[PDB]
RNA sequence: GCAGUCGCGACAUUGCUAUACCGAAGCAGAAUUCGGUAACCCUACUGAUGAAUGUUACCGCAAUAGUAAUUGAACUUAGUACGAGAGGAACAGUUCAUUCGGAUAAUUGGUUUUUGCGGCUGUCUGAUCA
């Protein structure tokens, strides 16, 4: 399924569900008469509940079944135990559903409003979860996806606003983002995704990008900074890298960065990763380093032309084609062509140069009167 | 506009009448009227019909082939809109017109040997 | 059908008549609000398709047409109409005098044995001095400024047998009612053709009387939205000429028209089939609303009119083409 | 042809005749859904979208002539005038050609 | 040099209208954009004739000619070939052609120096053509293809072809017209290469829905650049 | 429905048992949802005659009664705003298609007592046209 999910059914409160259902069911009207009309009205009330949430449980994606990261994903997001007893319970409310006959339709119409009623609570989360889950980020692991990793936000966003138009937030504190930012672009004719980590230091903001990391596919790029910027020590951020190398490493790692010298370079260890230095705000470092992430991912009788094409350099109302079609003349570009005469097409007896032609009549005028045919 | 010989009798026949029949064939079966139309299917070959030019010209029942209808040919290629062009037309269409209505009774009396 | 064209009553004469006018401009100069004829048969009519944005733009294209002989039509009065609380009022009639024999028949209805004496002693007023008709027309200046002139057809003119010549009131759109009423002036007795009012590509409504079908049809019936394609004249040489074909012909078709007669003479041919059949006396108002589409704004070039015989089948479109094809026959020689 | 018939087809696919269920009457460069029975499995048992090239009745076009063709013959394809077939047999109307490019483009003939 | 370009939202520009190295040809149409992208591409390099043939839309399928002349179908009416007769100079022939099967945008494929025909034409036809266009005739089927006019454009430079075409066709035509040819789609996949696009010796036209791959296949073909 | 929490005990409370036009919903676009304007019988039916307006006729007005047009498709504006992408508006003017209504037979056509033509047949004339 695509994602990025919006025919979603809306999920209203219990309360208007239920006010809802009730004027729809009112306004859509002897002892056999009397009994089949209430029989009638009672069995249109459970018809809506029962289409609703069929429609409701239709739009709301399995948990466990699409997939193992928008599992995590949704269970980081919302608890997955929960979601799951909202739909069981939607599930059970589904499945649950004279004056003696009066008394029977305000039963059934009763037993429907109050379990609508308590189907308050799991209600109230469904439409908080809808909310939230429609826009979602539309990551495809099938795809060509491009990690972008490290401690929080140091300016690095703006190499993922530079290499995809996705615009995203770039300002500097302490954490900029709280979810998974993705923007596509092309390169040689090939799809790319690149994907951005709010920041790595838990908290459920970094455990959905270790998720994500873990469990789909891509290639990594992992930021540090030289400068004053990212606050964070270097050394905390060589032992965060070191600590996490044991699930990440495989992930087609690389290195930006933004007794130094030799603090830096020790990270070298790793033997897939390559370091490069640069900035968020230069131009030539960072296209270099675009590029070679770019690179990364795959890694692992003659013609005849005029001469006057080289000089070239670039239904309300009807148009007329004079002065665009060609002729001899522009005086005489008017198509006074009759096209017919005495029933006979013009083209069937006009020809150039009928001059000779009608020398002929001078003597076939005479053939009518010597030839013998008449006289 | 085109007006189009009948197939069945080499009349003209003007936009607007009679039925066209389009064969997969992909010919221009036009004809004058439904009459000529159903004889045409029917398959009455108007070679052997008394009452078509077709049969008529074969047999000499009028002139065959003439200088006035030679000159009716279908050009491949347009003109250039001249008015002498137009004005030599116009000038010998009616006079060849009135040469071919008299040399059908010259036809007509050539035929008629035994008592012209 | 309809409820709107209920009751199903016979209309309550085979002359229709106009039942609404165009709206009037107090700064615009005097002109005719409608016109008549009679319905003299139908044709085919062929003509390019410059229409943009069109499926088949730039194409030609086929219909039908309606024609209509429209001879001159010849003034007798003139009409002022006052409006009151209770509607438009005839306030005074003022007549040319100069009424002819097919109006005193259309009076007369046994003529054969009437006097003739219609319209004898009312001609003193005018066969003199007068000034009566000048204080008259003074009353209709300074009173209502809505003016209607009573016209009627050249009825010998037209191949009819009916002889009986038809009374028509039109309305004038020139403001200054007293220039209507100077132009009725000059104009009394007189006979104004069918180029003067309308144009060619202009679009106009008809109002006729449909064919009875036995009660079935005979119903008083309007079409609007009819374009006009020819304005034809008797004096005009080739009046079914066009540009492409200029053909020397006459609209009338091989033998004439079926059941009508052979016209010759003026004549208008207008989009679509306006009601009413062969002989059947129409009216044509002009569009009584100003329409700005493109539709009424599009003008049209006739390529060719079809004038092959209409009675069974045509075999060709003029006397000359068979004779022609022919070449000759028993019946010449 | 009248809703619910069954006709001939001129593509060149495996597919021999169509039989209407549904219609989007019917005449030239109409549209409907029909199935096939002979034929071969790859289109037949199966409903397949239809767009009818030959008429059999007479019809004015809008150019000026009354014509009308021999046969009632059609062409199977997507609701977007993918035609499968790379070619067709017999003449295809105008007014159908220039409705579909595709079908004029893979017409042997057009009118 | 590749221009995209649609008309009525669709990607038959073969259909459309018609390029040549001396004139380009196009359909009636509202839409300006169409007229405008020739114009900018070509502009005073050689004339746009905006007609139609037979009255049809399908001018790009109905017209086959060269710069060295153009033989019009047989249901070019009178008026069509005076108009085209009026819009083309002098330089450029004009005749009509008398076929059962006049399809000749579909039927023959040429350029300025050979024409592929589908074996159906009759020799008369071939025999014009090579006379009047002064190229050569190629009875040929690529790769099984009935269409060649609908599923080939050749250029003087280059040829495209359906994707379908055996590798050994390619070779062995390609061989014989001279200039290289390859195998692509067009339009997103679009199988007939002929009817999506056109194309001449410095001007390439497609579908505004071509992808990057087969724009950048046709370039490498076509040698525009 | 029963029970309970709050001298009679008001709302809460817990246990089991079609289209079109508006404001909004987290309405990016499209699409969707919510609340409103709400879609051999009486009277008969209808066509039509009709004692009397000083006579007939023409031109007319209108009190009153009926009323209608509806749905869909393409361009422009658009592959533009919009949008991570997939996808994708609308207004302004044009061009068309279906149902219904009012009219026509210029062409075509289901259909003939042109009660028209020529052949044939039934039958039958001085035998043979018929
Ligand atoms: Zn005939």
């Amino acid at each position: 399924m695509q994602l990025s999910w919006k025919d979603i059914p809306t999920v209203a409160p219990a309360n208007d569900l239920l006010d809802i259902v009730l004027n729809r069911t009112q306004r859509k009207t002897k002892i056999t008469r009397i009994r089949a009309f209430y029989m009638r009205k009672v069995k249109y009330t459970g018809e809506g509940f029962v289409e609703k949430f069929e429609d409701i449980l239709k739009g709301f994606p399995n948990i466990n079944d699409v997939h193992p990261f928008h599992r995590d994903l949704m269970d980081t997001l919302y608890e997955k135990n929960h979601y799951k007893i909202s739909l069981a319970a939607i599930s059970r409310a589904k499945s649950l559903v004279l004056f003696q006959c009066k008394q029977l339709k305000r039963a059934a119409l009763g037993r429907m409003a109050t379990i609508v009623k308590k189907l308050r609570d799991p209600l109230a989360y469904l439409e908080q979860v809808r909310q939230h889950i429609g826009r979602l980020p539309s990551i495809d692991p099938n795809t060509r996806t491009l990690l972008i990793c490290g401690y929080p936000n140091v300016g690095k966003s703006s190499f993922l606003r530079c290499i995809t138009k996705s615009d995203v937030d770039v300002q500097p504190y302490a954490f900029t983002t709280k979810s998974l930012y993705v923007g596509h672009f092309d390169y040689k004719y090939l799809r790319f995704q690149a994907i951005d980590t709010p920041g790595i230091l838990m908290n459920n903001i970094e455990m959905q990008s270790i998720y994500a990391i873990a469990h789909l596919r891509s290639c990594v790029l992992y930021f540090m900074d030289l400068s004053e910027q990212c606050g964070f020590t270097i050394e905390a951020q060589v032992k965060l890298f070191h600590s996490i190398k044991p699930l990440f490493a495989n992930k087609s790692v690389m290195v930006v960065i933004n007794e130094r010298a030799q603090l830096l370079e020790s990270v070298k260890e790793v033997p897939g990763v390559e370091i490069m230095t640069s900035s968020c705000q230069l131009e030539e470092n960072v296209m270099e380093v675009r590029n070679k992430a770019c690179e990364k991912l795959l890694a692992s009788r003659t013609p005849f032309i005029p001469e006057s094409v080289k000089n070239l350099k670039k239904g309300v109302f009807n148009v007329n084609l004079k002065d665009k079609y060609l002729l001899e003349d522009d005086e005489w570009k008017n198509d006074i062509m009759p096209e017919i005469l005495d029933g006979k097409n013009v083209y069937d007896f006009l020809d150039p140069e009928i001059a000779a032609k009608l020398q002929a009549l001078e003597e076939e005028e005479e053939k009518l009167e010597n030839e013998g045919f008449y006289n | 506009m085109r007006i189009y010989q009948c197939h069945f009798c080499s009349s003209p026949c003007y936009p607007g009448h009679g039925i066209m029949f389009v064969r997969n064939d992909a010919k221009e079966f036009r004809f004058c009227r439904s009459k000529c139309h159903k004889a045409f299917k029917q398959r009455r070959n108007p070679r052997k019909l008394k009452w078509t030019k077709a049969f008529r010209k074969a047999a000499g029942k009028e002139l065959a082939v003439d200088s006035t209808l030679t000159f009716a040919q279908r050009r491949n290629v347009p003109v250039r809109y001249n008015r002498e062009l137009v004005a030599t037309t116009l000038k010998a269409m009616a006079r060849i017109e009135e040469i071919r209505q008299k040399r059908e009774r010259a036809f007509y009396k050539n035929r008629m040997r035994g008592n012209k | 059908g309809h409820l709107g064209f209920l009751p199903r009553k016979r209309a309550a004469s085979i002359r229709a008549r106009v039942k609404a006018f165009p709206k009037d401009d107090r700064s615009k100069p005097v002109a005719l609000t409608s016109f008549l004829g009679y319905k003299a048969g139908m044709t085919t009519i062929v003509r390019d398709l410059d229409r943009p944005g069109s499926k088949f733009h730039k194409r030609e294209v086929v219909e039908a047409v309606t024609v209509v002989d429209t001879p001159p039509v010849v003034v007798v009065g003139v009409v002022g109409y006052v409006e009151t609380p209770r509607g438009l009022r005839s306030l005074t009639t003022v007549w040319a005098e100069h009424l002819s024999d097919e109006v005193k028949r259309r009076f007369y209805k046994n003529w054969y044995k009437s006097k003739k004496k219609a319209f004898t002693k009312y001609s003193a007023k005018y066969a003199q001095d007068g000034a009566g008709i000048e204080r008259e027309l003074a009353r209709i200046k300074k009173y209502a400024s809505v003016v209607r002139v009573l016209v009627h057809t050249q009825i010998r003119k037209t191949p009819l047998a009916q002889k009986k010549a038809h009374l028509a009131e039109i309305q004038l759109n020139g403001g200054s009612i007293s220039e209507k009423v100077d132009w009725a002036r000059e104009h009394f007795e007189k006979t104004v053709a069918v180029d003067s009012v309308f144009e060619q590509n202009e679009m106009i409504d008809a109002i006729a009387v449909t064919k009875g079908h036995g009660q079935r049809g005979y119903h008083s019936r309007t079409s609007i939205n009819h374009k006009i394609y020819r304005v034809g004249k008797g004096d005009d040489e080739a009046n079914g000429a066009t540009s492409f074909d200029r053909t020397k012909k006459t609209i009338t078709p091989m033998g004439g028209f079926v059941h009508y007669g052979e016209i010759k003479n003026d004549f208008i041919m207008v989009k679509g089939c306006i009601p009413g059949n062969r002989k059947r006396i129409v009216t044509l108002r002009k569009s009584l609303y100003t329409n700005t589409s493109r539709k009424a704004l599009e003008e049209v070039s006739l390529k060719w009119i079809d004038t092959a015989s209409k009675f069974g089948k045509g075999r060709f479109q003029t006397p000359a083409e068979k004779h022609a094809f022919m070449g000759t026959l028993k019946k010449d020689l | 042809l009248p809703v619910g018939a069954i006709m001939n087809c001129a593509d060149n696919s495996g597919a021999r005749n169509l039989y209407i269920i549904a219609v989007k009457a019917a005449s030239l460069g109409d549209m409907v859904m029909a199935t096939v029975k002979k034929g071969k499995p790859e289109l037949r048992k199966k409903v397949m979208p239809a767009i009818v090239v030959r008429q059999a009745k007479s019809w004015r076009r809008r150019d000026g002539v009354f014509l009308y063709f021999e046969d009632n013959a059609g062409v199977i394809a997507n609701p977007k005038g993918e035609m499968k077939g790379s070619a067709i047999t017999g003449p295809v109307g105008k007014e159908c050609a220039d409705l579909w490019p595709r079908v004029a483009s893979n017409s042997g003939v057009v009118v | 040099m590749a221009t995209r370009t649609q008309f009525e939202n669709s990607n038959e520009i073969g259909v459309f209208s018609k390029l040549t190295n001396t004139y380009c040809l196009v359909a009636v149409g509202g839409s300006e954009n169409f007229y405008s992208a020739f114009e900018a591409e070509l502009g005073d390099a050689i004339p746009i004739v905006h007609t139609t043939i037979a009255g049809t839309r399908i001018i790009g399928r109905m017209t086959a000619g060269n710069r060295r002349g153009l033989l019009v179908p047989t249901q070019t009416t009178d008026q069509e070939l005076q108009h085209l007769r009026n819009s083309l100079p002098d330089s450029v022939k004009i005749q009509r052609v008398e076929e059962r099967l006049s399809a000749l945008g579909n039927v023959i494929c040429c350029n300025d120096y050979v024409a592929l025909v589908h074996p159906d034409i009759d020799r008369e036809t071939e025999e014009l053509i090579s006379d009047v266009l002064g190229v050569e005739v190629f009875r040929q089927t690529i790769s099984g293809n009935i269409l060649v006019g609908s599923y080939c454009s050749l250029s003087n430079q280059g040829g495209l072809v359906h994707p379908q075409t055996s590798v050994q066709d390619q070779e062995e035509l390609s061989s014989l017209l001279q200039v290289p040819l390859v195998a692509g789609t067009v339009n997103r996949g679009s199988s007939v290469v002929g009817a999506g696009m056109v194309v001449n010796d410095y001007l390439a036209v497609t579908g505004l829905d071509t992808t990057a791959p087969e724009l950048s296949v046709i370039e490498s073909i076509f040698r525009l650049q």
